RNA sequence: CGAGAAUAGAAACUCUUGAAGAAGUAAAUUAUCUACCCGUCUUGAAACACGGACCAAGGAGUCUAACAUGGAUGCGAAUGAGAAUAGCAGGAAAGCUAUAACAUGAAGAGAAAACGAAAAACUAUGAGAGUGUAGAAAUACAUUUAGCAAUAGUAUCUUUCAA
RNA sequence: AUAAACAUACUUUGAAUCGGCCAAGUCUGGUAAGCAGGACUGGCGAUGCGGGAUGAACCGAACGUCGAGAUAAAGUGCCAAA
RNA sequence: AAAAUGAAGACAUUUUAACGAGUAAGGAAACGAAAUGGCGUAAGGACAACAAAAGUAGUAAAGAUUUAAAGUAAUUUAGAU
């Protein structure tokens, strides 16, 4: 498996180390940036604890 | 001491010889850094040539300070008049045209001395050094690729080289030529005032040829090749095996050399033979390393368990905190 | 270029930054310049007790 | 490595001799090749030019082969009809070339020339003969230690040797506590990029593979 | 310890230096050897 | 090493260690060994008391070569021939053959009594003994050689 | 994620007297003068660097972009860092050729690396280009 | 403020090894380590022992080993120091664990049928210490001693660095 | 009514602004507070005490020799013998090798003549190693043993008119 | 009784210094001095900060970079916070 | 300062506590839990693309003028001309 720190990315034709892939098997990947939840949606009579 | 078997191959063919050699017993000295910077500081001194101003620089003068009231410093002036030179600074050390602070003497301290025995510890702790790839490499040599890193070649392979051609061939074959082209690949000019005296180039250290008394035809193929430096087993010094006081140098020994190496330093337990009045030092553990003796204190149930330190509680004021 | 004599002044601040050196107990403990005679009575018990505490090294 | 303690290794005074040396050293330092037409016919490598030769310009912004119409030995430099520049009111004045920048392709061989040409020839044969009686004495040697091999290998491929037998020592536990910390860290770090590098040409090789 | 160094008078002038050691080594060896060479004898 | 002195650390500091109120100025007393009874007498008496004065005879021309006269002690005896021969003739006696130590061919001149022999009978040949070293190696079977 | 990195003083500790004199610089030195003003204490003047000053030992030598800076000379060089992109940025020397620039910049994003001196010695692309 | 005696000092206890010995220092590794787990308090004194400089951890010689080791017949004399040979003399049958022997030293001390132990067999074999005599070398022997103080005093005088015309 | 304890219960949010430039930072100006000329001698200088019109470059604890203390280093009753000097390879102001005169030390006292060290030591306190009990986590007591360094005091011995 | 283990005892090597000045529920000479000389202690010198308008010594209090509060000497008509 | 951890991480480790004024003066280098920590000038010996072309440089060096960034500071780094 890749390593934690190794995100491939495509060359366009740029030079290439030899055990940098070649981007045929290099897919990439939609950057995230979002990582918290939004809130829950609970039942109209409820009331929020907020 | 088990000593353990050292091959020896054919510099020609490649084909390691059938009868091992046991490893000679210089190589298992204490690596002492610090003798080794003893010894290379003072040695590195002793090709100083002598140099100082001349004596009467500056000091060419009659002159004499024209005292106070005349609204001038005290420092000495220029006598006479009819020239620009009239009435100016004198021998004075921040005057221009005068003599500087103390002038520079030619009997100046050149060269060091420095005990024999104390230079035997360092050439000894230098020589162990080279058979540890791990302090070559890290030194600055391509040693990947060699079989052994005490590396001998037959005696009858060096018998035959005569040209800088088969020199080169060998040291191919023995797969020595990685750090020969570092050298040739990386040589460049020097950076300041020093191309002026003369030293314009400025190479890096390939590999060190040490060899014997039957090698004497061998040393002028190995000469003229860039980075490859050639020494004969007696004359071994701390500037050869350690230059720039970094130990570790890259060493090819032939099988002259090598076999000679127990005489010319002796064992642990025997008196040198070549080197009279010094034997190897034994290094202050028996064995350099800390992991043998915790296993066993562990296996006698005497060590603690190890602590990890407690998180100290912040301080709360029990007046206001109910907690 | 009359100057002051002299001056008390600072010198017991100074005496107590390293305050006063009292003597070890072997001070106390010296015995020359003691009586002629209990100096001999004392030598001769310490010659006679050290002789025979020889004896029995050399007994055994 | 200069062994004879006579010539000097000094860069300032080879410059000295250089600029303060006589009519009778200039001649020989202004020498120039042969084209491949000459030196087949002669079989001598170069020359001290000369005038009324022919020349051709090899490096330079014109490579036009001309005549030697002037040999400047003060100026250490010859002049050509062909290179001139104008000299704004109309005039052309000659353009000076170094003489190691052209190869003669017409010699202006009067008698003397004869005469040096044929003993420039003879020293190149009686070196190449003497070299020859080396190189057999080299080779007789080598074939008395390996009687199955001729010299003809050391002109070819050498492959390396691909044994690799480990010694133990006990030294090599000591070897991370035998380095400075500026050596130290330099060491570690290469081996923590080697290894990264490793692992990457492992993925790679395993995405190859599937 | 009480000093005793005469250097009072003019020692820069008194001084001297060994740099020609390493090269009396050459004279006397090669006249040594150049002697041998003559009458072998008489370097007995 | 100049940059390891402390002229290296003191640069920017004015007087360089060496105080405002006085000076490094050129002289601190005098030129050499100067007022040894004056304002220096306080050092010569307290580090060097007998300083000033004279004792004993004049020697007009000492002969330093008749004092030679080196000192080896009964115990170092044996050292000069080692411990592999002191064990080979460990068990001697009257009548056979004994081993003989040479004081002088090791330089050494005055044989002295100190320190304890080892209980074997051994020839001792010297230029000169002291009482207590004669009776030393007398009281363990052994002689005292003169020479010279 | 970025912390917040805390400057106890963003200003300059000039050296005493800079201001009028020409022949002082303006680089710090402790006055040693007796008399001294600044040296003192004095109210008004009495600003010296002293390490209470010091940051945060966590955002220490941190550049605002939240990353330490890493030299690099060629592209070998960055790939001492191709495992730490997240802590290290990349800094082209100033010596480095505008050919030799190319590859370390298209290199760096290949391995995913920040570089600081990305519009460095760019050719005459600028007006109608 | 607040009115103390005196300020924040460093302590004047060595904690290492003295100067850059690869060796001496894992020495002080181990027993660093050994003292802090095993708590022993021959641990302790051998670390610290080992981090005193070389005027301060003085030579023992053969003699006087043999001494300290005539009621000890089965013990290992522990010393952290150079171990010299008394050639005057002899060297009975006993194990001893020293920083460095002399080469006339380890020769005697092993031809009696003795061992010559470094600490770290000493440390393998008897980690907590079971079977050993601490031994330490005089300190007032040094000649320099005999030059400290005043030569004039009237109780202890010194020895009055010799000199110009010294009597 | 109720401490302990047992048994069950519950916290994930809103709004505004920001590549049409947020937060921060810098430069210039303004405003409130604040600020005497640096170096030096001196008890005390911003001083009506002295040097300083301005800028650049140069500019002052160094070298040799003897001793002592101290930190790192080798060897250790020895250490040094890069004392001169003699050899070796290589061509070398570098490197290596020389059973060696001597220097310091191993013996000290006396002006010198003349001499030249054990009761195979003693006492006191002191480093370390165990075993048991208990708290109980570490640790705190009981007890057996060894007594190095250091300090002090004793006998004994060499030299001195005198230790 | 109280305090004292970063306690205590030091050993070696060495720097600078021995022009001092002020205060006072103190003294001597002098008519007296911001004079001359002393006993004890605290300071200035070597020392900035808050107050006394200003001040080497007075009162509070001694200083790593900051935020929030309670304060000290001393103040609260305006300059000037109260 | 004391505990804990310790072959290499890293920010000269982790935690807790006390402390930080200063003229003359002192604290040389090295010392993994480091017996103060560092910046700069010039020269000498090494190291500087680890897979046989191995630091930068006419695709613009040194220097100079400034704009910004890092560092309490000495200073360093980078952009533009």
């Amino acid at each position: 498996s890749a390593p934690q720190w190794f995100v491939p990315v495509k060359a366009g034709d740029a030079k290439v180390p030899a055990y940098y892939p070649t981007d045929d098997m290099i897919q990439e990947q939609k950057k995230k940036l979002r990582t918290r939840k939004g809130a829950k949606i609970t039942a109209l009579d409820k009331p929020a604890w907020n | 001491s088990l000593r353990p078997f050292v091959t020896i191959y054919d510099g020609i063919t490649g084909e390691a010889e059938k009868t091992p050699v046991r490893l000679p017993a210089v190589f298992l000295a204490p690596i002492r850094g610090d003798v080794v910077h003893f010894v290379y500081r003072n040695q590195s001194k002793n090709t100083r040539q002598p140099e100082g101003v001349s004596t009467e620089a500056g000091k060419q003068h009659s002159a004499i300070s024209w005292g106070t009231g005349r609204a001038v410093a005290r420092i000495p002036r220029i006598s006479g008049s009819g020239s620009g030179r009239n009435g100016q600074g004198a021998f004075g050390n921040m005057t221009r045209k005068g003599h500087m602070f103390s002038p520079l003497k030619n009997f100046r301290k050149w060269q060091r001395k420095t005990p024999k025995q104390m230079r035997r510890f360092a050439v000894a702790s230098c020589i162990a050094a080279s058979a540890v790839p791990a302090l070559v490499s890290a030194r600055g040599h391509h040693i990947a690729g060699v079989p052994q890193i005490p590396l001998v070649v037959n005696s009858k392979s060096i018998s035959v080289i005569k040209k800088t051609k088969q020199a080169v061939y060998l040291l191919k074959k023995i797969n020595a030529y990685s750090d020969v082209l570092k050298v040739i690949a990386s040589k460049t000019v020097r950076a300041g005032q020093g191309k002026m005296r003369g030293r314009k180039i400025k190479e890096r250290k390939g590999p060190l040829v040490v060899y014997g008394n039957d090698d004497l035809q061998a040393v002028k193929a190995f000469r003229n090749i860039p980075g490859v430096d050639t020494c004969r087993v007696e004359n071994l010094s701390v500037l050869n095996l350690a230059p720039g006081c970094h130990m570790g140098r890259f060493i090819i020994w032939t099988e002259s050399a090598f076999k000679k190496l127990n005489t010319i330093f002796g064992t642990q337990k025997k008196m040198a033979q070549g080197k009279s009045g010094f034997r190897i030092a034994h290094a202050q553990m028996a064995v350099p390393d800390m992991k043998r003796v915790v296993v066993a204190a562990e296996k006698a149930k005497l060590l603690r368990a190890k602590i990890v330190l407690p998180k100290v509680p912040k301080r709360a004021n029990p007046l206001k905190n109910w907690a | 270029s009359k100057d002051k004599n002299r001056s008390s002044h600072n010198q017991s601040h100074k005496a107590h930054r390293n305050g006063f050196y009292k003597p070890k107990k072997s001070a106390y403990m010296s015995t020359k310049g003691m009586n002629v005679q209990v100096l001999k009575n004392t030598k001769a018990q310490r010659k006679f007790a050290l002789a025979k505490k020889l004896e029995a090294k050399k007994a055994a | 490595m200069k062994f004879n303690c006579k010539v000097s290794s000094n860069p300032s005074k080879a410059r000295k001799a250089l600029y303060t040396a006589n009519a009778s050293q200039r001649a020989l330092m202004m020498s120039a090749r042969l084209s491949k037409e000459l030196r087949e016919k002669y079989n001598v490598i170069a020359i001290p030019i000369h005038k009324d030769d022919e020349v051709k310009i090899i490096k330079g912004h014109q490579k036009v082969a001309g005549k030697v119409t002037a040999v400047r030995r003060s100026k250490y430099v010859i002049n050509i009809d062909k290179l001139t520049k104008t000299k704004a009111n109309g005039q052309t004045v000659p353009i000076a070339i170094r003489p190691s920048n052209v190869i003669i392709t017409k010699l202006f061989l009067n008698k003397d020339r004869e005469a040096l040409l044929a003993k420039k020839a003879e020293s190149r044969k009686s070196y190449k003969e003497l070299v020859a009686k080396r190189n057999e004495e080299v080779a007789k040697a080598f074939t008395a230690v390996y009687p199955a091999l001729n010299m003809d290998i050391f002109g070819k491929k050498v492959e390396p040797i691909t044994e690799k037998k480990p010694i133990r020592i006990p030294s090599k536990k000591m070897a991370e506590k035998l380095m400075s910390k500026p050596t130290l860290r330099a060491y570690k770090t290469g081996i923590k990029v080697h290894k990264a590098k490793n692992a990457i040409a492992a993925y790679k090789a395993a995405l190859a593979k599937k | 310890a009480v000093s005793n160094i005469h250097f009072c008078k003019d020692w820069r002038s008194k001084v001297h230096t060994w740099f020609k050691q390493p090269f009396r080594k050459i004279r006397r060896h090669q006249t040594r050897v150049e002697k041998a060479k003559a009458v072998f004898p008489a370097t007995i | 090493a100049t940059r390891f002195r402390q002229t290296r650390r003191r640069r920017g500091h004015v007087s360089m260690g060496y105080g405002r109120i006085g000076k490094h100025r050129k002289q601190r007393g005098g030129r050499g060994n100067a007022g040894g009874q004056h304002h220096r007498k306080t050092w010569f008496t307290t580090f060097h008391p007998d300083y000033f004065g004279k004792h004993g005879m004049r020697v007009f021309h000492l002969k330093a070569n008749k004092y030679y006269c080196p000192s080896i002690n009964v115990d170092s005896l044996w050292s000069l021939v080692g411990k592999d021969v002191q064990a080979q003739y460990k068990n001697a006696k009257v009548g056979e053959e004994v081993p003989v130590i040479d004081c002088v061919k090791h330089g050494y001149f005055k044989v002295l009594g100190k320190g304890f022999l080892p209980k074997q009978p051994v020839i001792v040949r010297a230029r000169y003994f002291s009482e207590k070293a004669q009776q030393k190696i007398k009281a363990v079977g052994g002689a005292c050689e003169l020479t010279a | 994620i970025k912390p917040k990195i805390v400057k106890k003083y963003t200003g300059h500790f000039k050296r005493f007297d800079s201001n009028r004199f020409l022949r002082v610089k303006a680089s710090w030195r402790v006055p040693r003068g007796i008399d001294n003003r600044l040296r003192r204490k004095f109210k008004g003047t009495n600003l010296l660097p002293k390490i209470g000053y010091g940051s945060a030992k966590a955002t220490r030598n941190m550049l605002p972009c939240g990353l330490y800076k890493f030299p690099v000379r060629n592209t070998t060089d960055l790939e001492m860092i191709m495992m730490q992109n997240r802590k290290y940025a990349a800094e082209i020397s100033h010596a480095v050729s505008a050919k030799k620039r190319q590859e370390i910049i298209q290199r760096a994003k290949i391995l995913n690396i920040r570089v600081l001196n990305a519009d460095a010695r760019i050719k005459k692309q600028e007006v109608a280009q | 403020a607040i009115d103390l005696d005196r300020h924040h000092v460093r302590k004047h206890v060595s904690k290492t090894a003295r100067g850059n010995n690869a060796y001496m220092k894992l020495l002080v590794r181990l027993y660093g380590f050994l003292a802090r787990r095993t708590q022993s308090k021959f641990a302790k004194t051998i670390l610290h022992r080992l981090c005193l400089s070389r005027v301060n951890r003085p030579i023992v010689s053969t003699s006087k080993l043999a001494c300290l080791m005539k009621k000890h017949p089965e013990e290992t004399a522990v010393c952290v120091n150079t171990v010299t040979y008394d050639s005057r003399y002899p060297v009975p049958k006993m194990n001893v664990c020293a920083l460095k022997f002399t080469k006339t030293a380890e020769a005697a001390i092993t031809k009696a049928g003795g061992k010559c132990l470094r600490f770290d067999e000493l440390a393998l074999k008897a980690p907590t210490g079971r079977k050993t005599v601490l031994i330490r070398g005089k300190r007032n022997v040094r000649e320099a001693l005999k030059h400290f103080g005043k030569v004039c005093a009237k109780k202890n005088p010194a020895k009055q660095y010799k000199g110009k015309q010294t009597k």
